[PDB]
């Protein structure tokens, strides 16, 4: 039905929303071996503190420290933000945006693709995102965090899908 | 799709 | 042979690739 398409593309994209915003505001991507806060103890690691914990002292946290060879600049300037999972909460939010103006201001008939647009695109900047990091840290298990970003990915793909084929049946009963 | 929707105006 | 994190990529590639194609070679209503 048309009611319940658009009712699990608003789900879907609420949800990818919320997941990758706790994912790059959360603290448990690596689970890596480090120095909790120094001038080597399991750590949590996230994208942006370094939490330490079973240490002498748990619960401090501290900036990684981005920039302790122009090609290897680059990648370390890019994983310093987060540009790209940065952009990709942006992409998803944009994309939500366009999805509640379909239901007012609607019979434009373009504003769903543009969701599907948006939604396509964070999760190409979600993925960029993933291969930065895992490049950047180059035992080093993965925590929850980082899989909530893979979920937002896939999620996202299919609110992405949702959309599409909303907008060419949209187009299709146009047409008749 | 952008160049075919404006022509297609015409 | 490969790591598990290329494996990772692989299949979210795959999945990435897949849903662009559909876009490209569909959205628009001039191709029905």
């Amino acid at each position: 039905d048309r009611g319940v398409q658009m009712l699990l593309t608003t789900v879907g994209a609420f949800a990818a929303f919320s997941l990758m915003t706790i994912a790059v505001g959360t603290d448990y991507w690596l689970y890596s071996r480090g120095v909790c806060k120094t001038k080597e103890v399991m750590t949590h690691s996230g994208l942006w503190r370094t939490c330490c914990l079973e240490g002498n002292f748990k619960g401090l946290c501290k900036q990684i420290d981005h920039f302790p060879d122009t090609a290897e600049y680059f990648l370390r300037a890019v994983r310093a933000s987060s540009i790209f999972p940065i952009l990709s909460v942006i992409l998803l939010f944009m994309g939500g945006l366009c999805i509640a103006a379909s239901e007012f201001y609607k019979t434009r008939h373009n504003i769903i693709l543009s969701a599907g647009i948006f939604f396509v695109s964070a999760g190409l900047s979600n993925i960029i995102g993933i291969i930065v990091y895992i490049s950047a840290n180059a035992s080093y298990s993965y925590g929850w965090s980082f899989y909530f970003g893979a979920l937002s990915f896939i999620i996202a793909e299919m609110v992405g899908v949702l959309a599409v084929h909303m907008f060419i049946d949209r187009h299709k009963q146009l047409r008749a | 799709f952008c160049y075919k929707s404006r022509a297609e105006a015409k | 042979p490969l790591a598990y994190e290329i494996w990772m990529c692989i299949v979210f590639a795959y999945i990435g690739v897949s849903v662009v194609l559909f876009l490209v070679s569909r959205f628009s209503p001039y191709e029905w």
